[PDB]
RNA sequence: UUAGGCGGCCACAGCGGUGGGGUUGCCUCCCGUACCCAUCCCGAACACGGAAGAUAAGCCCACCAGCGUUCCAGGGAGUACUGGAGUGCGCGAGCCUCUGGGAAAUCCGGUUCGCCGCCACC
RNA sequence: GUUUGACUGGGGCGGUACGCGCUCGAAAAGAUAUCGAGCGCGCCCUAUGGUCAUCUCAGCCGGGGACCCGGCGAAGAGUGCAAGAGCAAAAGAUGACUUGACAGUGUUCUUCCCAACGAGGAACGCUGACGCGAAAGCGUGGUCUAGCGAACCAAUUAGCCUGCUUGAUGCGGGCAAUUGAUGACAGAAAAGCUACCCUAGGGAUAACAGAGUCGUCACUCGCAAGAGCACAUAUCGACCGAGUGGCUUGCUACCUCGAUGUCGGUUCCCUCCAUCCUGCCCGUGCAGAAGCGGGCAAGGGUGAGGUUGUUCGCCUAUUA
RNA sequence: UUGAGGCGCCCAAAAUGAUCGGGACUCAAAUCCACCACCGAGACCUGUCCGUACCACUCAUACUGGUAAUCGAGUAGAUUGG
RNA sequence: ACAGCUGGUUCCAAUCGAAACAUGUCGAAGCAUGACCUCCGCCGAGGUAGUCUGUGAGGUAGAGCGACCGAUUGGUCCUGUCAAACUCCAAACUUACAGACGCUGUUUGACGCGGGGAUUCCGGUGCGCGGGGUAAGCCUGUGUACCAGGAGGGGAACAACCCAGAGAUAGGUUAAGGUCCCCAAGUGUGGAUUAAGUGUAAUCCUCUGAAGGUG
């Protein structure tokens, strides 16, 4: 299980690649979404792969996000331990965050949005004109390389 | 291009294949008293006539075949779409 | 054979065994095909339908199996060419084949043939199959009697073995007689 | 294009390789498809008769019944439904 | 006319003779230089002149090139020095010249040229040991000939 | 299939070559023209009638790779080319990096001298 | 009284990319422009159409560029005509027979990708009548893609409908279809001048200036064959190659057509250097003198006249 | 002696007043390899409100409550309330 | 008078939001019909902008030609080269259909059908692929994104280059880009090169600088 991030806007990247993105339910700059490793996702990543930034965030990474920046399918609360343990089929945010890199499930299914609205980057990121092999902050990213912007976009 | 005088073929009026003639279709004279004729007089007067004051058309190339086909038996014709020929000799 | 761009024609082209434009013509019936073929010493005639993977033939007669029902002669004329088509054709009728297109592979259409008569053989044995009566040999001459009086012309027998002197049509009818009734072990 | 006929731009799909050249197996040219049937449908450079408008070369189309010996094959040409009369020796099952 | 007008690839391959007539003829004289009856297996020391850029090459230019290197290598090694060298590119790029303004542009037939891709041997000659800096020396005046820069390669040869 | 008939795929099946196989069995070559039929002239062929002879042809069986073909390993080659991205480089033609794909020639060693279906048949 | 067309690197001249077919351009589905490259069609054929039987071709070899025999020979022959494609017990050849190049009526594709649009074309049926074949079957012209034409009117084909109170006769009007041309080819019946001109507009489009380009032009560099009595490099300097300028010319059509006043000259001001003189230098085929070539260098100077509107240029006498 | 690479130098002439935007900079305020910390949009996050769409209730298109990560730019033009 | 030609056509706001193309046209400064925009009524459960896999279509790049074809060297089998109108080969990629996942639709009715109303048929630029041309801020295609009709941040200025798509107001953090001054943030760190003020110039009509040469 990946996490994608949209770091490039929408103005001048080729439809076919935006409509990609909509797909995997991100549709505006620094939003997140969690992808399981599938033939078919591998393929949507990879034609997305130049405006984004991904990888498989540490089980602790995805803990801080999710309690951080988790929704409901509706509305403003909070989903904390107590949330999930009343709205889902696991005891608290680590279950759920287990589940989900496990591929076991999905944020929808336990009705929360498919969306991770992150903040910008505290101190920036490498830029956006360059991959990672390069300096840059695109393209696939090492689980340590991940939870650094995981935890900037906290 | 050579064309037989005579030959079997399908009679629309016979309902059947008989031994047919071909004639190149000779001009009918005209009697001068249709309706057109009568409009070329009745609207033909001072100044230019409209219509009646062109003059007749150029030539095509070729022309199509303009033929009538006779059944031998029941004497009745028949006519046919042409094809382009320019010239139709008949053999016999 | 010479390269790359050499064309070698189909299997049974080669092997100078398969006419392949009168056979899709013969196909295009959607009828079986009634499969004459002959030999120097026998005759045979197969009921052949179209298959995934080839042919298939419902029912057959090869002109050796005839003397299981009694037959004493050659194998290589007319009458056992007619009996043999009769023979076939009441397989056919059996295994619940009604019709049939005659092929005759890369034999020709001569009037009076060996092909015909396994044509009117099986057409008797109750097969429709389109075909033209002036096109078959004289009932006399299927009967074998070509035959007998060429040995007519005596001073040798025309038979090596002894099946008889003068030959028998009539040993045709008796057979003929033997398949057309209800019991044969077909 | 210079010109606007069937044939225009057709030098390579209307064409055999070398090896494939010559009277094509009368077996796929007698097959039987039913109503319902998925086709590929794919001019055999052999077959004269029976032929699509070259246009249509790589459709998959769906028979919907027969007009004599040739099949009516329903295709979709980019927006619009079209009904393509062809026989069996320019067509495949699909799968 | 310059070679900036058709030192580029910048245009389709013509050279289709059956769609195309009156081909200038080319002024290359010989491909095959000094003793061709030999074989270059029968030399110890084989130097290449490298073209560095991808480009096309005048008939014209070949020739004066070529002159000018194979007629150093006659004045220092003599009319039958013991030597052969190769220029292996044929002109076969047709070039046009629209010489009415834009209107029906496509230019006429008025030359020839090779295309080179950077990295090939446009020369290649074959010497024995004590030949080698003269060998060096015609391919120098060579290069100041045709478009791009050049490298003098030394294939067979380790007496260095 | 101890030799047959109809085929499907249509060179992995072609080209070329070696060895083996037939008393009332099979296919043939073979023998022969009164007939059905036949040659713009020839029973050559086609057609019909037939077994004195033969396994030399064909055919069937076993096998050889020199040529042609199919596929595979290693090498060429992750090269050539290329879909997506870049305030990377270059005066410029053009190149490079990251990402996703990926040849052809040729060399070398294997493979391939058909496979499969229906019917009939010591 | 009117017409005298359109396209177009402005327009005219030329051409027709004005109706059609093929290869390539075209970027391996489909579609795709230019006055893009190669080139064709406006017919021809009663067989050069159709079917059946028999048969296999180019080319090479061997035996007696005509003929005869044998062998090799998947296709290079032939198949009416462009091009591309198809075809070998055939779609080719030979022979024989035959008229389906038939009447009627459709389905579908094309024309017009997608996506509406006529004529035309094609594919595939049915009904009727036929041809050939043993039969399956083949024949809706030519193996496939060019060979084509509306309404009105006339002529023609077969039957029928109809013309003002009514009957007879005459002569009309109509349903279906064939033929006659519009090539500017989805169809007007059609020549020019205007500097005597006029209007509407356009910088949607030319002349002039500007702008881009730099083939042309000017100048330079690299290499240095060659000659210069010997000597590449005092001097001259080919070929080829690389450039700089924006003075000429050409190209483009960005800017202005509710106007940025023309050429040449003149007068008055500033500038550039690729330097003609002058200063300071280097080389010399530098004795001197007079030169030739080169370097730095734009301070100053570079003038007067004869022909020509001339710019340019030719010519004269002066001049550093 | 010879091979390769980095930066620079020569080649290098234009018109009113020179230029990297300017000043000006040389173990840089240049260039290449790395790295650290910052500044900096209306983007992104976040409070309140407005419009529009939809949902619940309603006679209501009057209130009230709810949903929008997947609503909020716009020439010609179509539609609608004032 | 008529004009297909120029000019002008007067209040507020909310939703959607183009075409600068195809066919025909005495047509190219105009129309009509399609494409595309919008509005209304109808239908009633699927749909397919992305990816994966399966079943099919294809001869461009590249390559090669003792594989055709036609070009194109030399020597007494060998040896030297090519193709827009060549192909024994052959991608990436585009594309028909189907399944799967995704997304979407069944009170926001999708997909589709029927009807009313248009506007539009001078386009332009960047990138990739092109064809013509010495070239062009050239002409003419194609795919895509943008300008046109797109604010705001950056780029000295500057339609289409970078970030970025934007209700109001407010706090915060970043993007491109930048941190010696002008000017918000470093005269930051480790190391090396350059002496030319090279350079302090992504892209570009716009920022030149070449062949050749450098103890
Ligand atoms: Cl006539
Ligand atoms: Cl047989
Ligand atoms: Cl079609
Ligand atoms: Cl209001
Ligand atoms: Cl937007
Ligand atoms: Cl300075
Ligand atoms: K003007
Ligand atoms: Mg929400
Ligand atoms: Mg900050
Ligand atoms: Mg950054
Ligand atoms: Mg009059
Ligand atoms: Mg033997
Ligand atoms: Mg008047
Ligand atoms: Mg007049
Ligand atoms: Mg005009
Ligand atoms: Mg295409
Ligand atoms: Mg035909
Ligand atoms: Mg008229
Ligand atoms: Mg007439
Ligand atoms: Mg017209
Ligand atoms: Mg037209
Ligand atoms: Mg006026
Ligand atoms: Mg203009
Ligand atoms: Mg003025
Ligand atoms: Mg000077
Ligand atoms: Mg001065
Ligand atoms: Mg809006
Ligand atoms: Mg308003
Ligand atoms: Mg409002
Ligand atoms: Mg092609
Ligand atoms: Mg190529
Ligand atoms: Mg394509
Ligand atoms: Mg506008
Ligand atoms: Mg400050
Ligand atoms: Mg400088
Ligand atoms: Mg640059
Ligand atoms: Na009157
Ligand atoms: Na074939
Ligand atoms: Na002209
Ligand atoms: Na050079
Ligand atoms: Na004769
Ligand atoms: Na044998
Ligand atoms: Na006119
Ligand atoms: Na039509
Ligand atoms: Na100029
Ligand atoms: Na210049
Ligand atoms: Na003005
Ligand atoms: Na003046
Ligand atoms: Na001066
Ligand atoms: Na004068
Ligand atoms: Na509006
Ligand atoms: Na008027
Ligand atoms: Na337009
Ligand atoms: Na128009
Ligand atoms: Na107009
Ligand atoms: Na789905
Ligand atoms: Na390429
Ligand atoms: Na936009
Ligand atoms: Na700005
Ligand atoms: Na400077």
């Amino acid at each position: 299980m990946h996490a994608l991030v949209q770091l490039r806007g929408e103005v001048n990247m080729h439809t076919d690649i935006q409509d990609t993105l909509e797909m995997l339910n991100i549709h505006h700059v620094n939003h997140c979404t969690l992808v399981p490793e599938t033939d078919a996702y591998r393929g949507m990543v990879a034609k997305v792969n130049d405006f984004v930034a991904f990888g498989e965030p540490s089980q602790e990474t995805l803990e801080t996000v999710l309690a951080t920046r988790a929704e409901p399918l509706e509305g403003d609360a909070d989903v904390d331990d107590e949330w999930v343990a009343e709205h889902t089929d696991y005891d608290d945010i680590s279950g759920l965050a287990f589940a989900l890199l496990s591929e076991e499930t999905t944020l929808r299914e336990q009705g929360l949005s498919p969306t991770l609205r992150l903040h910008p980057p505290r101190g920036g990121h490498d830029g956006v004109k360059h991959p990672v092999k390069e300096g840059g902050q695109l393209g696939k990213h090492d689980t340590e390389g991940i939870d650094d912007l995981l935890e900037a976009m906290r | 291009m050579q064309m037989p005088r005579r030959f079997n073929t399908y009679c629309p009026h016979c309902n059947e294949h008989q031994e047919h003639e071909v004639e190149k279709v000779r001009s009918g004279r005209q009697t001068g008293m249709k309706w057109i004729d009568r409009q070329r007089e009745r609207n033909s007067g001072i100044g230019n006539d409209g219509k009646f004051s062109k003059v007749p058309g150029g030539d095509k190339p070729t022309k199509k075949t303009d033929l009538k086909y006779r059944c031998g038996e029941c004497g009745k014709a028949h006519l046919r779409e042409g094809w382009r020929a320019g010239r139709l000799e008949f053999q016999e | 054979a010479t390269g790359p761009r050499y064309k070698v024609p189909m299997r049974r082209r080669r092997e100078a065994r398969t006419d392949y434009h009168q056979r899709l013509r013969l196909l295009k019936s959607g009828k079986p095909r009634l499969v004459a073929r002959k030999s120097n010493k026998h005759v045979r005639a197969q009921l052949v339908t179209l298959g995934p993977n080839g042919d298939d033939t419902l029912a057959s007669a090869h002109s050796s199996d005839l003397a299981e029902y009694g037959w004493e002669a050659p194998t290589g004329n007319m009458p056992s060419a007619y009996l043999t088509g009769l023979l076939a054709g009441l397989r056919a009728q059996e295994a619940g084949v009604e019709e049939a297109v005659l092929d005759i592979g890369l034999n020709s259409p001569t009037p009076g043939s060996k092909v015909f008569a396994i044509q009117e053989g099986a057409i008797d044995a109750g097969l429709d199959i389109p075909h033209n009566d002036d096109v078959l040999a004289d009932w006399q001459r299927t009967r074998g009697a070509h035959i007998a009086e060429y040995d007519e012309q005596l001073e040798e027998p025309l038979y090596s073995g002894d099946f008889d002197a003068a030959d028998l049509p009539e040993h045709f009818d008796e057979l003929r007689e033997t398949l057309l009734d209800g019991d044969i072990e077909l | 294009p210079s010109s606007n006929g069937p044939l225009e731009g057709t030098r390579g799909k209307l064409k055999n390789k070398p090896r494939d050249r010559g009277t094509s197996p009368p077996q796929r040219a007698v097959e039987e498809f039913d109503d319902g049937e998925k086709v590929h449908l794919k001019i055999d450079p052999s077959v004269p008769n029976g032929r699509f408008h070259p246009r249509f070369d790589g459709q998959t189309g769906t028979v919907e019944g027969k007009q004599g010996d040739a099949y009516k094959v329903d295709i979709v040409d980019g927006g619009k439904e079209k009904t393509i009369i062809v026989t069996a020796a320019h067509l495949r099952r699909q799968e | 006319k310059p070679a900036s007008m058709y030192r580029d690839i910048d245009k389709p391959a013509y050279t289709r003779r059956e769609y195309i007539t009156g081909i200038p003829g080319s002024k290359i004289a010989q491909h095959k230089m000094g003793r061709k009856q030999k074989d270059a297996d029968d030399y110890p020391v084989q130097i290449s002149l490298i073209v560095e850029e991808t480009v096309q090459l005048r008939h014209g230019s070949l020739e004066a090139s070529r002159l000018s290197a194979n007629r150093h290598l006659i004045k220092e090694l003599g009319e039958e020095g013991d030597y052969k060298m190769t220029l292996r590119k044929f002109p076969h790029q047709v070039l046009r010249e629209n010489k009415d303004g834009m209107r029906a542009a496509f230019g006429k037939i008025v030359g020839t040229a090779a295309r080179v891709q950077a990295g090939e041997q446009l020369f290649t000659a074959y010497c024995n040991v004590e030949d080698a800096e003269h060998v060096k020396e015609a391919f120098r005046r060579a290069y100041n000939k045709i478009t791009p820069s050049c490298r003098i390669k030394v294939e067979r040869g380790e007496e260095l």
